[PDB]
């Protein structure tokens, strides 16, 4: 499963 | 394997600037994770301060509170910062340096230093007396004994004690420190030993004043 | 902002039992929820990421459920090496504020055997009084449920400069060390004989004794 954040873990942006 | 250890931590008078280090070993600051600082006042709960990102984009990112007094920067490939001023007691913690590995999109905090400890203070460094504890001279000795060794009248925290140089660890038991009214700190450690097992030594170290105390304690 | 709320400040449980902590979550978090276990003295340990994915070497009696603004943590067959504060954590990806907000934390007390005191004590070292304090030094070792230290000099109960502190429970059998100490100036402690340290547990006592002049 994936997770509410896995965008912001990979830029470190948001 | 992967370790984190902080370093800096001691005295600081009140309203002086600390700086921190973190030093990650075993992984290298790619992207994908961040460096981020924890804070613990003693017996208070865990408060987060400021992560900082792993890609070449520093970003920085700070709790409410803690942003205009801390801050948080890549000081190298495998080293990480945090600088602070002090203003208040309530500064005095434990301040933990931890990697949020972001693992599937959740938040995870998979790995953690052991801390290093600030303590905001006016005192005076002092280093520990210490003194040995053995049963009553006038006891009749038994086959087996329990030693030790009293620490007394320091600061800052921490001190370590080890037994025979870390040799000797069964049936160590090394008490948590305790404040005076003189602001000093004091504890115990203890071993219990069979009445043949030679002697036995504490290793006393108290790194703010660059100190190494070795006791070797004997019955009566 | 998002503010983490643990509800059961601290609990109880025998071994091989159950417990559950729960904690509040201010918006939908969506299931993105850690948890942490920290005995005193160590670092947090890593337990569980997004509500119930168990890191690796974490057991699987550790039962994190939850959804939207509930969630929990199940302790099952609870054992004496559970004895901790237990956080849970969270995070919105939004504000800077809410890269992460931990919970006030859960205290978990483990109840195993019964295990009476064995007590010592230290009369000072020869080289103490010469400095104008003496510290005498009782310990309560490896005990379980706590116990109450008293102090006695030439039979008159003592309850100044004085200082305990005890260990956490044992992760094998939950068991409690006890150090008491008690501080006098050398003056003081010449103009007695007899000091005695009194450990109560429940309706069973342990009582040492030296006096100053044999030791």
């Amino acid at each position: 499963h994936i997770g509410p954040g896995r965008a912001f873990y990979t830029t470190g942006e948001i | 394997q992967e370790q984190l250890v902080e370093s800096g931590g001691g005295l600081v008078k009140p309203g002086g600037t600390l700086t921190l280090t973190c030093t990650a070993s075993g992984f290298s600051f790619s992207s994908g994770f961040f460096m981020c600082w924890v804070r613990q006042a003693p017996g208070k709960g865990l408060e987060w301060i400021g992560c900082i990102y792993g890609g070449s984009n520093d970003n920085t990112y700070y709790a409410n509170w803690a942003k205009g007094r801390f801050t948080i920067s890549k000081t190298s490939s495998t080293t990480v910062t945090l600088q602070m001023t002090s203003r208040t007691a309530a500064d005095t913690a434990t301040y933990f340096c931890a990697r949020d590995a972001g693992t599937s999109g959740y938040i995870a905090y998979n790995l953690w230093g052991p801390g290093t400890l600030v303590t905001v203070s006016s005192g005076q460094p002092k280093a520990p007396s210490v003194f040995p504890l053995a049963p009553c001279c006038g006891d009749t000795p038994s086959s087996t004994v329990t030693l030790g060794c009293l620490v007394k009248g320091y600061l800052p925290e921490p001190v370590t004690v080890t037994w025979n140089s870390g040799t000797l660890t069964n049936g160590v038991r090394t008490f948590p420190s305790v404040r005076q009214s003189s602001g000093l700190y004091s504890l115990s450690s203890v071993v219990s030993v069979t009445s043949s097992s030679q002697p036995v030594t504490c290793n006393v170290a108290h790194p703010a004043t660059n100190t190494k105390v070795d006791k070797t304690v004997a019955p009566s | 902002a998002l503010v983490m709320t643990q509800t059961p400040s601290s609990v109880s449980a025998a071994v091989g039992g159950t417990v559950t902590i729960n904690c509040q979550a201010s918006e939908d978090i969506q299931r993105n929820l850690a948890w942490y276990q920290q005995k005193p003295g160590q670092r947090p340990k890593f337990l569980i990421y997004g509500v119930s994915n168990l890191e690796s070497g974490v057991p699987s009696r550790f039962k994190g459920s939850g959804s939207g603004t509930e969630y929990t943590l199940t302790i099952s067959d609870l054992e004496c090496d559970d004895a901790a504060t237990y956080y849970c954590q969270s995070a919105l990806y939004t504000s800077a504020t809410d890269i992460c907000a931990f919970g006030g934390g859960t205290e978990v007390v483990v109840k195993g055997d019964p295990v009476a005191p064995t007590v010592l004590i230290f009369p000072p070292a020869a080289d103490q009084v010469a400095t104008g304090t003496v510290t005498i030094v009782c310990v309560a070792n490896k005990y379980f449920p706590d116990v109450t230290v008293t102090w006695e000099v030439d039979g008159t109960t003592q309850t100044t400069g004085i200082e305990n502190s005890k260990t956490p429970q044992n992760s094998a059998d939950c068991t409690y060390n006890l150090s008491s100490t008690l501080t006098l100036t050398s003056t003081q402690y010449n103009s007695h004989k007899e000091y005695t340290c009194k450990v109560t547990q429940g309706t069973t006592s342990v009582v040492q004794s030296f006096n100053r002049g044999d030791c």
